[PDB]
RNA sequence: GUGGCAGCCAAGCGUCCAUAGCGACGUUGCUUUUUGAUCCUUCGAUGUCGGCUCUUCCUAUCAUUGCGAAGCAGAAUUCGCC
RNA sequence: GCCUAACUUCUCGCUCAUGAGACCCCAUAAAAGGUGUUGGUUGAUAUUGACAGCAAUCAACUAGCCCUGAAAAUGGAUGGCGCUUAAGCGAGAGACCUAUACUCC
């Protein structure tokens, strides 16, 4: 028998399983497409989340009802210490995809 | 693109059936699978034979709708099919492997030492053009 | 039912009469030609083509003779014309169909076989009322006609060849095409 | 009837269900079986209806948990590998080490980039009327979710630049073969004469 | 707009047939719908002109 | 019923060649070459002489007899593509909006704009081998020409169908660019 | 059977015009979300209405995407298709 | 054909279906349609040159396969895989496989 009245499902199970992460550290599931015309330079980096505070800034927005007004917005400080580069690898092509 | 058709007169050489390995002349053509061959110099009976058996040679005989075997026979001896068809590759290969099927064991040892003797002298002389 | 078993259906003549009465000392004698696979056949087929005409059954008649009717010369061709009536899912029906044969049992087997493949028609359902040799001038099927041509030439196209003794597996390259 | 190696096929211009009770007969007598090119097999029919029928696979999944439902391998090698397994006993133990002795790739692997391949004449797609479509497992791989097509074409094209230097270096030996035999003609001529006489030139 | 214009227009979007079953717009001189949801259907109707 | 043998010739004119293999036909002209493939039929192609091209087919069904026609009327247009080309012209049809047509990208992309006043800018890739042309004589024509015919009318048939009215009834809301004419470029 | 849904012929309606949209007199079907008919399983018991909550599924599509047809000049509206 | 012991065996046709079809009971399909293709029936015209455009053709029927008619709820069933000059549909031919049946011990 049909539900009397609808109403969407709750939550989205493209999110599940809601499994603890399999590591501390965030993976990097994708990375931006190589354009080899541009300069040599680096995709991701890697900071900690120190806090966060809330700014005021003017906002130029044309056709903004706050265009050329001042806003608050709420900001989150992430530290971000120089990294050092200790290796190089790479990855080949094959029929099951990239091997390093 | 098509050289050999199936055409009166056209000699076909019988691959599979009754009469396998001899050669026959297209006399009439009875459907699109049917042909009637009679190969009388070749000891193959005036027959209907469908042509998935056939294969055609490059001989084609100056024949008439549906010759009597006498003619066929006249045609057949004139041209000399036989013999040169005994002049192809085609021929050649059957008359070895005919030569093969029947070897004893003393002509298969003899082969044998021929061969492999044949092997190393030729593999001395391009051993020899490799080098220059 | 009746069913056209056999390679090459065989031809029967067959000779039969009712069994003469003390009414009728002297009774016609009918003959038949018959398309079946042999003699037994032959007379049952008989039997019923007479019942049907002739108010005669089985029980009251008798066969004088069924002899089996070689061809003559298997080895010429021939057009054969053969009128016939047959039973569809629907209605009945009368055609006249040609082909081309050495034999003209060769030519019944072949409108057997042909009425099943484009009619699904049975055995049971087909009456071979007549057949007879057209000249090639009176034929009227382009199939058949095509056919009648002192220059015919044609290739073999795409020919599939099937090995027969040997391995399933070659490293041989198939070829379909011969020049 | 066994063969001491495995038999290498290459699954080019075969058709899909031919060649697969073939390879699954051979796997039940006890033969191992490498089957090359996958991508390259072929399916009787136009490009829609197998397409469709891939679409309706994909529909056959566990309501109540997909990851225990049908599990559609998207690659052509495994694609094979399960059209073989349809035609296998693969739940009884028979079955299971008949097909654990089927290994099909896309393309060559280096492995085998220097063995000869078989092939199977009555699985070949030139029994096919030449009236009629057919479409290309690869083609049909790629469409449904294969994410290497073009992985395995740039390696096919450097697998067939390389093998066409080898052929020309052996069309060349080939010739200097051709040469030599006839330079050792007298010396040669007393087994000659036995070879020939015997019929095998 | 032009009358020659006017019919270079309307040969595209006025002069054709359509199909009484799928309504299917088909060209004006045709026989049979050519859409095989409707089995080409042999009965069709002029597309409603200008009345 | 499958016919023994059906088939066609296409005879060139002069100054044209063919030269057709495996088939493959490159024909030659002075507008250039256009090379065309035909192995999704399986007929014999062929030069029967010096200027003719036979196409035949052997043991076919009606079907596959529908081709032969059909290949010998690609040919006949491969050669005049080759020697007057093919032009198509094209008229802008409008009841109140001028319908702006330019060419940008190199002459390579067809702009239309304010087509039926609407703001957004429909742009129209042209194939290799097809040029276009906005006629400064003649008003509101756009002129499409090239050497293959496929090329040029799928071009101008692109054209034709970008400017399409929605969801107002077409029967008289008649606006946008009709082929008017389909003719060669060479005055025939 | 009843309930629901979909077709076939066209007498008529639709200013004129059978088929835009309908379609009588007749007739062919489909569905098991109605109610009946039956009594096959369950009477050493399958907890028997509704609501609340929560999933998933089907379309015979109300809205939205892309379209075709109007008795489609547009808010609007009707018919049909994927 | 493989699951599966026994042929990718032999002959002639028909069929392309954007999930075709596939074997008594049996596991649904109709009225009505198609200028898809294949055969037939009847009546016409045509070389005193038939239809189309500035050498066969026309018309009406008929019945084989295919197509439309053909909508249901967990994901799913020619038994499955698959099969397209078939491994489908119809007429046939050789051989072959297999019962606690038949013959013999």
């Amino acid at each position: 028998s049909h539900r009397k009245f609808s109403a969407p499902r709750h939550g989205h199970m493209g999110f599940t399983p809601k499994k603890r992460s399999r590591t501390y550290r965030g993976r990097i599931k994708a990375f931006p497409k190589d354009d080899k015309s541009k300069p040599i330079h680096l995709t991701a980096f890697l900071g900690y989340k120190a806090g966060m505070t809330h700014i005021v800034r003017d906002v130029d927005k044309p056709g903004s009802k706050v265009n050329k007004k001042e806003v608050v917005e709420a900001v989150t400080i992430v530290e971000t210490p120089p990294m050092v580069i200790a290796g190089v690898t790479g990855y080949v092509d094959t029929p099951q995809g990239p091997r390093a | 693109v098509f050289n050999r058709v199936v055409q009166i007169g056209r000699v076909v050489f019988i691959a599979s059936g009754k009469d396998q390995g001899k050669l026959a002349a297209i006399v009439n053509v009875i459907d699109g699978n049917r042909v009637q061959i009679d190969g009388p110099s070749s000891d193959v009976t005036r027959t209907v034979r469908n042509l998935k058996d056939l294969q055609l040679t490059k001989f084609v005989l100056k024949l008439r709708v549906g010759q009597r075997t006498k003619g066929v026979k006249a045609a057949f001896d004139a041209a000399k099919v036989t013999e040169n068809f005994q002049k192809t590759q085609w021929a050649k290969k059957i008359a070895q492997r005919a030569i093969r099927a029947k070897l004893t064991d003393f002509e298969r040892y003899k082969l044998m030492k021929a061969k492999q003797m044949r092997n190393r002298i030729v593999r001395v002389e391009l051993a020899k053009l490799k080098k220059a | 039912p009746t069913k056209a078993l056999g390679e090459t259906l065989n031809e029967y003549v067959v000779v039969g009469r009712k069994i003469p009465t003390e009414k009728e000392p002297v009774t016609p004698i009918w003959k038949m030609q018959i398309f079946a696979t042999n003699h037994v056949i032959a007379k049952s087929r008989f039997w019923y083509f007479v019942s049907m005409l002739r108010r005669v059954k089985k029980a009251n008649g008798e066969i004088l003779s069924i002899k089996q009717v070689f061809e003559k010369n298997p080895g010429t061709v021939k057009n054969y014309g053969v009128w016939l009536k047959y039973d569809s899912r629907t209605g009945h029906h009368n055609m006249y169909r040609e082909y081309r044969d050495t034999t003209v049992a060769g030519a019944v087997t072949q409108c057997y076989r042909d009425m099943g493949a484009r009619h699904r028609a049975q055995a049971d359902r087909i009456h071979i009322l007549k057949v007879q040799t057209v000249k090639a001038e009176d034929t009227k099927r382009a199939g058949i006609k095509m056919f009648h041509d002192a220059k015919i030439r044609f290739p073999l196209p795409h020919r599939v060849t099937k090995r027969k003794n040997l391995s399933v597996f070659t490293t041989a390259r198939q070829n379909t095409h011969f020049a | 009837g066994l063969s001491n190696r495995a038999i290498i096929i290459d699954g080019k211009n075969h058709l899909l269900g031919r060649l697969a009770s073939i390879v699954a007969k051979k796997l039940l007598q006890g033969d191992k079986v490498v089957v090359l090119r996958a991508e390259e097999i072929v399916i009787s029919g136009n490009f829609h209806r197998s397409k469709l029928k891939y679409m309706s696979f994909l529909r056959k999944r566990c309501n109540i948990n997909p990851a225990r439902g049908a599990f559609h391998y998207r690659a052509p090698g495994k694609i094979f590998w399960r059209t073989v397994r349809g035609m296998l006993p693969h739940k009884t133990n028979r079955g299971n080490e008949a097909l654990k002795n089927l290994r099909a790739y896309e393309g060559v692997p280096a492995k085998y980039q220097k063995t000869k391949s078989l092939h199977a004449p009555s699985a070949s797609r030139f029994r096919l009327q030449p009236r009629r479509k057919f479409c290309v497992v690869g083609r049909l791989s790629h469409e449904v979710g294969w994410q290497f097509q073009d992985v395995v074409a740039k390696l096919e094209a450097k697998r067939k630049v390389k093998g066409a230097a080898y052929f020309e270096q052996k069309k060349k030996m080939d010739k200097l073969a051709v040469q030599a035999k006839k330079n050792a003609a007298p010396k040669i001529a007393q087994y000659q004469k036995i070879i020939e006489a015997l019929g095998y030139n | 707009i032009e009358p020659s214009l006017r019919q270079l227009a309307q040969k595209y979007n006025c002069d054709k047939q359509i199909c009484r079953k799928c309504y299917a717009r088909l060209p004006p001189r045709a026989s049979n719908c050519r859409k095989k949801k409707c089995g080409h259907s042999s009965e069709l109707r002029i597309k409603k002109k200008l009345k | 019923m499958k016919l023994i043998e059906s088939n066609d010739t296409v005879v060139f004119p002069e100054g044209v060649t063919f030269t057709v293999k495996n088939r493959i036909v490159h024909v030659t002209g002075p507008r250039g070459t256009i090379r065309k493939d035909f192995r999704h039929l399986h007929m014999e192609m062929e030069r029967i002489g010096k200027s003719t091209l036979r196409v035949r087919k052997w043991f076919g069904v009606r079907k596959e007899l529908a081709a032969i026609r059909t290949v010998c009327s690609h040919i006949k247009n491969m050669i005049k593509g080759v020697t007057v080309g093919f032009r198509y012209k094209m008229r802008s049809v409008y009841a109140h909006f001028p319908i702006n047509v330019t060419l940008q990208d190199g002459n390579r992309t067809v702009e239309i704009r304010n087509f039926l006043g609407e703001k957004i800018v429909r742009r129209v890739p042209l194939p290799e081998g097809v040029i276009a042309t906005i006629s400064t004589a003649q008003k509101d024509e756009i002129v499409v020409e090239g050497n293959d015919v496929q090329f040029v009318s799928q071009a101008a048939a692109r054209i034709q169908q970008s400017t399409a009215v929605k969801e107002k009834d077409i029967r008289k809301f008649l606006d946008g660019i009709y082929v008017s004419e389909k003719t060669t470029i060479v005055p025939t």
